[PDB]
């Protein structure tokens, strides 16, 4: 029945109006889930890859932001055990002024350029600064593994 | 309704606040500044190992006269 | 042959800074870990399995405690201790910033009226944001309480408009009683709405988004009226003396919450980087931060500044865009470089009395007593 115009209104220009290399669409059961698949970007270690996102928008949006977690398994610093994604934002805070194209978007150049420096309490930041050559190509093998069909 | 409540740092030392259970969380960081220095953006307060939110009160807390908070100057 | 003794506490700190780290502080790693386990200790449950949860409540934090801290502000309070002293610093706190004028003439001319040979020099500056209320509160008169609302929102009432700020001043926003009747009765029943919500604003369908655009525009129209700066970003910058007919340099120091601390800047070197283009241009660029209306120039800058090293093309797009205003301060003080090495040579012997052949085996000798210092603490707190 009842679900916020700016959901509403938000999802309709992002069918009809999608960004460049991802693919976004609502959950038919929640409209607040959101299917995502983003393409590996070019000239990246994630290159042909396909990985597929979760996006949840909680009940307070778009006063408080929305959760992020990868479905699709990857190697990259910047994600969580279980996938999920920072969102922070540095001396500032999520206000109703941000979309969620700004969150794809960030999440697409996040993949075009780690960031290992940030949390070190997972292995996967330590290789992506001690031998950075031999963690492009892992990230090439774990895209050929899970990013592909 | 000045009551007093305490901050410690990591460092041992201790900042004592003149505030009321009315007022903000951004309103004692900007207390904070006005006494260390230190930017809002650059601080976040914590009680008993719970993240402060900066609209929340004091009350909304259950801080009172002589609580202690725990300045933290890296981002968990 | 040697350097000057000014520029002499700029290789000190940041050779130091860089090798030491989180031990720049002075404090006893035994210090650190019970003041840890003091914020630690409410997380155990009695109840619970004791030791099992002192050990994840230690590997949680236990590589926090450790590292060095991020905020800006405190990486500028170190600063000044190390240079200044503690009196001098907190007389150095208690002086007032000034407003970076409009070009950064102001700073430009009190840099010129010193002789480089003859001073050294220490910058401390603190940036602003402008955090402007963004959300829209409709009630009836009846149901409005001045003194208990929800600051820094704007209200419409059947018969007045008011800005409430941080202070819990009340700004009549100026609409008469026959557009306020119609703002009010043009919304709805929804009691709090966004003042910034780009699919109210730039696609308005209904009389609410066009009253809500309305109310936007009568605010930005009266911006000047108030204060709603927030501080948000602090650094200095230091400026040696000169040896006969040597050029100036300025170094900036920094740490960044959520991103980097002050041994991060060193050893990425960003300070020298900076430095290289001169205090002229960084004065200049920083004068157009804050006269800025654009926001890709804004967030270009501050990313050229303040972003850990590498991160610049990334450390302000996207949801790091610098889309509100900002404003430059400083503060000017001369340094006596004799305490100044002094302070950072005490430094040297608190770090010595760590065993260790290396710097890397002092460090990892002070995170570890404090580890242990934290558990040993718990413990006896929980009376085992």
């Amino acid at each position: 029945a009842g679900l916020p115009r700016r959901i509403i209104k938000e999802t309709q220009r992002l069918l009809a109006e999608p960004v460049p290399g991802i693919k976004a669409e609502p959950d038919e059961s929640n409209a607040r889930y959101f299917h995502v698949v983003i393409a590996g970007p070019q000239d990246s270690p994630f290159e042909g890859g396909t990985f597929k996102l979760e996006l949840f928008l909680p009940e307070e949006y778009p006063m408080a932001a929305p959760k992020v977690r990868f479905m699709t398994k990857i190697y990259h610093p910047n994600v969580d055990k279980l996938g999920r994604i920072c969102l922070d934002i540095l001396k500032d805070a999520w206000s109703p002024a941000l979309q969620i194209r700004t969150v794809l978007l960030s999440i697409q150049a996040l993949l075009s350029a780690p960031n290992p420096d940030d949390p070190l309490a997972n292995d996967v930041a330590e290789q992506w600064k001690t031998n950075e050559a031999q963690a492009i190509e892992t990230a090439r093998a774990w895209t050929r593994l899970y990013a592909m069909n | 309704g000045s009551m007093q409540i305490f901050v410690k740092t990591l460092t041992g030392k201790t900042i004592t606040l003149e505030v009321e259970p009315s007022d903000t969380i951004e309103n004692v960081k900007a207390k904070i500044q006005d006494k260390e220095g230190i930017p809002p953006d650059q601080q976040r307060l914590i009680f008993a190992g719970k993240q402060l939110e900066d609209g929340r009160t004091l009350s909304d807390y259950n801080i009172q006269k002589e609580s202690t908070l725990h300045l933290v100057l890296r981002l968990r | 042959s040697l350097e000057s003794p000014g520029f002499m506490v700029h290789k000190k700190l940041k050779s130091m800074s860089q090798s030491y780290g989180v031990m720049m502080t002075g404090v006893p790693a035994e210090v650190l870990g019970q003041m840890q386990a003091e914020r630690s200790i409410p997380s155990i449950n009695k109840t619970g399995n004791l030791k099992q949860q002192i050990a994840k409540e230690v590997s949680k934090v236990c590589h926090m405690m450790t590292e060095p801290t991020q905020s800006a502000g405190q990486a500028s309070n170190d600063v000044c201790e190390l240079l200044l002293g503690k009196i001098e610093a907190e007389k150095f706190h208690f002086t007032k910033y000034e407003a970076l004028s409009a070009d950064g003439d102001n700073l430009k001319n009190v840099l010129e009226n010193t002789a480089p040979s003859s001073t050294n020099l220490l910058i401390r500056f603190e940036i602003d944001r402008e955090d402007p209320p963004i959300v829209l509160v409709k009630t009836k008169n009846e149901n409005f309480n001045p003194e208990t609302a929800v600051k820094n929102k704007i209200y419409l009432l059947e018969n007045k408009l008011y800005f409430i700020d941080k202070m819990g001043n009340l700004f009549n926003l100026g609409p008469g009683k026959k557009k306020c009747t119609q703002l009010f009765n043009a919304i709805g029943d929804s009691a709090e709405y966004s003042l910034c919500d780009p699919f109210v604003l730039e696609e308005p369908e209904k009389p609410e988004d066009f009253a809500i655009s309305e109310i936007v525009d009568i605010f930005n129209e009266q911006k000047e009226r108030f204060d709603f700066w927030i501080g948000s970003h602090s650094f200095t910058i230091y400026i040696p003396q000169t040896l006969g007919e040597s050029p100036r340099q300025f170094y900036p120091y920094q740490a960044y919450f959520g991103s980097h601390t002050l041994q991060d800047w060193f050893v990425s070197d960003k300070d020298e980087y900076l430095s290289r283009i001169g205090i002229d241009k960084y004065i200049e660029k920083l004068a157009v931060l804050g006269k800025t209306t654009n926001t890709k120039e804004r967030s270009d800058i501050y990313a050229e500044f303040f972003s850990k090293r590498g991160r610049e093309a990334f450390f302000c797009a996207h949801l790091n865009e610098k889309r509100q205003p900002l404003r430059v301060k400083f503060k000017i003080t001369e340094i006596n470089p004799e305490l100044a090495l002094k302070n950072l040579q005490e430094t040297q012997e608190f770090i010595d009395t760590h065993p260790g052949e290396n710097p890397s085996d002092k460090v990892e000798n002070y995170r570890n007593r404090a580890k242990l210092a934290m558990t040993e603490h718990l413990e006896s707190l929980l009376d085992i």
